[PDB]
């Protein structure tokens, strides 16, 4: 169902048949590989969505209780203090099916957060105690951007793979097969014609030699 | 991009104080720009919520994961489900002063469909 | 005798081919891939044979008892190749693993500075007997000298880059003259397999 060709290029047809239906039977599995981790990275955010969302609570009651011990402001200090970052991060590397996937490395730097914010004699020891609940709290939560960002890349790699797998399925393997028995019934067309030929031949040939022989036997 | 090393925040002051506490953020007098928009209740509109998204997204590659108050997105809600792209990361991050529902998020709604 | 067919289109399909066939002790099949990409001389190693491989063993092992073992190891590194082709067009190469990528890299080498060849030259018009074992061995040692090293355990893309000028002699190896002589250049065949093995003893560090 092409431009029809009719010569003897039917061995070029059925070896395009065979390439196609490999990419499909391989590619219908690379499918399922990646559907797996999907499932997997699926329920591994979900569950901990609203486990995080409690913590993350639970730590901001821990400091509220904090900030008010030594009975003064201390965000407007904190926000011209803080001049150094530690809880950066860093792009990891991981192939998990052969498919890139950029996560995230908690670069922790435990060795400074915040330069001269304690020691005024009367709270530098209440913000000491609820600060590494924060710490290791957004370390907890740079996972779960990591697994966001995986989430995103993978549905859109077996959106396309499946995609892709059913435009090869549907509107080209028919089409290459009924191209196959196009060429089929046209070759047998022609043989039937120089068959008829041949015959033709072969009855001229055998009538004038009848004539020849009836005539002989005087 | 190894320039996604930054954290950008986009939440009320009971956490910004925490967060820079914890160490995340610095200031950055190149720019004279600190790593959040501090927010302040009642007082802060939803076009400044929106224009530093984009800046922080589409005008700075240094933000690696953005945290925004669930109230404060809902400011830029349509703004942040329509914009859907890995690099910045997004996350609504619970918020002080509300107890944060771990169901209002845009990210989560794509999770919402094809369990 | 030493015929010669004309491929009609079909070169398996016309008679005189087929006629051919049955009768005839070697085949040298022609591809037009390999004219297409001018690939001289132009011959399909999948669909060909030579059935004097077997008889030729007594001639070789008294003048080159290790001829046929490197033949079959370069067909089978040949064959191997084209096998993966299918899967990594139709997929890509992004999971191949480093004992892969060596034959790859190593069958693409064989075929552009082994099987590639042209007479309009004077350093390659007549390439000896001699001088083709000693290229077929360099070849098959240089490929199993990768193996060995990333079974040693090595990431090979980096290797590749210590390795670096060990790939580019073999390559330049279609280059010793014979008129240079017979024993000027397996001299200098044996100084650069012996630089080979040091290099890449040295490089796994």
């Amino acid at each position: 169902e092409q431009v029809f060709p009719t010569r003897m290029t039917l061995g070029l047809m059925k070896t395009k048949l065979k390439g196609a239906n490999q990419g499909y039977s391989l590619l219908k599995r690379k499918s399922e590989a990646l559907t797996k981790r999907f499932r997997d990275i699926t329920k591994r955010i979900d569950d901990a969505k609203q486990k995080m969302g409690r913590v993350m609570q639970t730590a901001a009651f821990s400091l509220a209780e904090v900030s008010y011990a030594t009975g003064e402001n201390i965000g407007y200090q904190v926000q011209e203090s803080v001049s150094t970052a530690r809880f950066k991060v860093r792009a990891r590397q991981e192939n998990v099916s052969g498919v890139y996937l950029s996560q995230f490395e908690s670069y922790i730097d435990p060795e400074i957060n915040d330069f001269r914010l304690t020691g005024l004699g009367r709270g530098g020891q209440q913000v000491q105690r609820a600060k590494e609940i924060y710490s290791r709290a957004v370390e907890t939560l740079v996972e779960l951007a990591s697994l966001q960002t995986a989430f995103i890349i993978l549905d859109e790699v077996i959106k396309v793979t499946n995609r892709r797998v059913n435009a090869i399925e549907h509107v080209i393997i028919p089409r290459t097969e009924n191209t196959i028995a196009y060429i089929n019934s046209e070759l047998d067309e022609l043989d039937r014609e120089e068959f008829y030929r041949l015959k033709k031949v072969q009855e001229k040939k055998q009538n004038e030699t009848a004539k020849l022989d009836a005539e002989m036997k005087l | 991009a190894e320039k996604r090393t930054l954290i950008a925040v986009i939440a009320d002051e009971d956490t910004t104080t925490g967060l820079l506490l914890a160490g995340i953020g610095q200031i950055t007098p190149e720019t004279q720009e600190k790593n959040f928009f501090v927010y302040q209740e009642g007082k802060t509109t939803k076009e400044e919520i929106t224009d530093k998204f984009n800046h922080f997204t589409e005008e700075r590659d240094d933000i690696a994961i953005l945290l925004i108050n669930q109230h404060i997105a809902e400011n830029i809600r349509a703004r942040v489900d329509s914009f859907t792209n890995a690099f910045p990361a997004i996350l609504e991050i619970p918020s002080k002063d509300h107890p944060y529902d771990p169901e209002k998020d845009s990210v989560l709604k794509r999770v919402r469909k094809l369990f | 005798i030493v015929a010669a067919v004309s491929p009609a289109g079909g070169d398996f399909s016309d008679p005189v081919t087929t006629a051919t066939l049955g009768i005839t002790q070697v085949f040298w099949g022609l591809d037009k891939k390999l004219a297409q990409r001018k690939h001289f001389p132009s011959i399909n190693t999948s669909v060909s044979y030579s059935k004097y491989t077997n008889v030729l063993n007594k001639f070789y092992d008294s003048n080159y008892p290790e001829f046929p073992v490197l033949r079959d190891r370069m067909k089978e590194i040949l064959s191997n190749a084209e096998e993966l082709e299918q899967v990594v067009q139709l997929v890509g190469k992004s999971a191949l693993s480093d004992s892969d990528k060596i034959t790859l890299d190593v069958a693409t080498l064989i075929k552009e500075d082994f099987l590639q060849q042209n007479g309009y030259s004077t350093y390659d018009a007549f390439c000896p007997i001699w001088k083709t074992f000693d290229m077929m061995r360099a070849f098959i040692s240089y490929h199993d000298e990768a193996q060995k090293a990333v079974a040693n355990g090595a990431n090979w893309s980096k290797l590749a880059d210590s390795t670096g000028d060990v790939k580019h002699a073999v390559s330049s190896s279609k280059f010793f003259e014979p008129s240079r002589g017979e024993k000027e250049v397996h001299g200098e065949f044996e100084k650069l397999l012996s630089t080979m093995q040091e290099r890449f003893a040295e490089s796994t560090d």
